[PDB]
């Protein structure tokens, strides 16, 4: 009855998305020709939330892919699991935006803006009612910025009920790659503040940090490290997808972590996670998931917890377990760790159960939480905003395609308001 | 009087061959995990 309709927009997009809609075929039993092999009622009277009908029987997912380039999205489809989508909803682009935010923002995403628009209004629009939508992208780049942006601009206007789920991929700047990360990121920022109901933010250098301090890999591919995002975006609609004891939803994930508006920036994380030579090794109860989904390294975001205080935090528990420890557990870490927790929030913690555990494990837990900490990430995009900017960094591209000097400050001044706004709770 | 007979071959006439191709042919066959099979036994049957 409620659906969610994933949209991807990127190289980070397309590829993340591509392994999130490779582990939700293998959660509903989908082969890759759309054929549904295993016999099992539950997973299928809930898989209207992502995929649809072809009258031949083919579940076919709600896919948007978008990149401004006949690039990745070529790789998305010659891969396995890349028959899934609709050859329609693979809209090109073929001019290219170079990393630069306002050629997907201004003056070359916005001619195919109005046929990508086209595509979601088709297949979101015709049902009875769409329960939000989920965006994938990376605020890097130039297409995920630049035109992950402009569309986000664009539902919240037609849609101004549905919730807007983004799973951003923030710079993170210690180790990276191109010179123009603090102008990508700071653009989008002051657009994802006003009309974005939820962003998770993730950052890859957190993926690297799983990758090899908790899961023990020798190299850590961009394949392993977009498994570990499908994840907690398969986690966070757990209880939208599958029945439970204590069931939620995204809205009750959003009314339980959004204190005001403004601040709805999560650290997201995922783990009932292990290295090779230790799943015979470690046991598997509610305490064991809790103390690996507060710690230090399960977020997927490269912001230490400790640096800061919860405003207000959820745990999306999945499989068999007791009622008593999933309450017992986030008591537990609640008086325990009292000082990276809110008080003029009393008893800051949500739990959901789902019962269907994900494939192969036998329970599994994912964290969202509105921390304080997260200013540390706009306040380490900002100094190095602020550096490139007194001396008129690489900048005749932004200005040369149709910005004026006064939207680079508007950027400045949204995002340092919103570290500031996390100061008065912290 | 000989002819000193020219020989000579650029770079452009040199230092490649044809290579043979490279040898791909590997997807990822991944076993599907059976689904577990679900006896949260409910309610009426449970108790009663
Ligand atoms: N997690 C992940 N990150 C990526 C991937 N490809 C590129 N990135 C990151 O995204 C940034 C580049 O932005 P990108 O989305 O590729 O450019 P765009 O296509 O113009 O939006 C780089 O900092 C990369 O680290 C991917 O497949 N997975």
């Amino acid at each position: 009855m409620r659906e969610i309709v994933h949209v991807q927009g990127g190289q980070c997009g397309n590829q993340i998305g591509a392994k999130f809609w490779e582990v939700i075929s293998d959660e509903h039993g989908i082969d890759p020709t759309g054929t549904y092999c295993g016999d099992s009622d539950l997973q299928l009277e809930r898989i209207n939330v992502f995929y649809n009908e072809a009258t031949g029987g083919r579940f076919v997912p709600r896919a948007i892919l978008m990149d401004l380039e006949p690039g990745t999205m070529d790789s998305v489809r010659a891969g396995p699991f890349g028959q899934l989508f609709r050859p329609d909803n693979f809209v090109f682009g073929q001019t290219g935006a170079g990393n630069n935010w306002a050629k997907g923002h201004y003056t070359e995403g916005a001619e195919l803006i109005d046929s990508v628009l086209d595509v979601v209004r088709k297949e979101a629009e015709g049902c009875d009612c769409l329960q939000g939508f989920q965006i994938t992208h990376s605020l890097g780049g130039g297409t995920g910025s630049g035109m992950g942006t402009l569309l986000i601009s664009k539902v919240r206007e037609e849609y101004p009920d549905r919730i807007m789920e983004t799973f951003s991929v923030f710079p993170s700047p210690k180790v990276s790659d191109t010179v123009v990360e603090p102008y990508n990121a700071t653009l989008s920022v002051h657009q994802l503040v006003e009309n974005a109901d939820e962003v998770q933010v993730i950052d890859n250098e957190a993926l690297y940090d799983i990758c090899f301090r908790t899961l023990k890999l020798t190299t850590p591919t961009y394949g392993d490290l977009n498994h570990l995002v499908s994840a907690a975006m398969s986690g966070v609609t757990c209880c939208l997808r599958f029945p439970g004891q204590l069931n939620s939803d995204l809205r009750k994930l959003a009314v339980n972590l959004i204190p005001f508006p403004r601040l709805h920036f999560f650290l997201i994380g995922f783990a009932p996670l292990t290295s090779r030579g230790s799943q015979q090794y470690r046991a598997l109860s509610v305490p064991e998931l809790t103390q690996q989904m507060f710690d230090a390294k399960n977020m997927m975001c490269a912001s230490d917890p400790r640096h800061g205080r919860y405003l207000t935090a959820s745990a999306m528990f999945r499989g068999r377990m007791s009622t008593k420890e999933v309450d017992e557990q986030m008591l537990n870490v609640q008086n325990k760790n009292s000082s990276y927790f809110v008080e003029w929030i009393p008893n800051n913690m949500k739990s959901s159960v789902c019962d269907i555990p994900p494939k192969g494990l036998k329970m599994s837990v994912t964290f969202v939480g509105n921390s304080t900490a997260i200013q540390e990430m706009f306040k380490r995009v900002s100094d190095q905003f602020t550096a490139m900017f007194r001396r008129k960094a690489f900048l005749h591209w932004y200005t040369g395609e149709g910005m004026d000097e006064m939207e680079f400050t508007e950027a400045e001044s949204n995002m340092n308001d919103l570290v500031s706004e996390y100061q008065q709770y912290q | 009087p000989p002819t000193l007979p020219f020989h000579g071959e650029s770079a452009y006439r040199t230092d490649y061959v044809p290579k043979p191709l490279p040898e791909v042919a590997k997807p990822v066959e991944v076993k599907l995990p059976p689904t577990l099979p679900f006896n949260a036994q409910s309610c009426y049957r449970s108790e009663y």
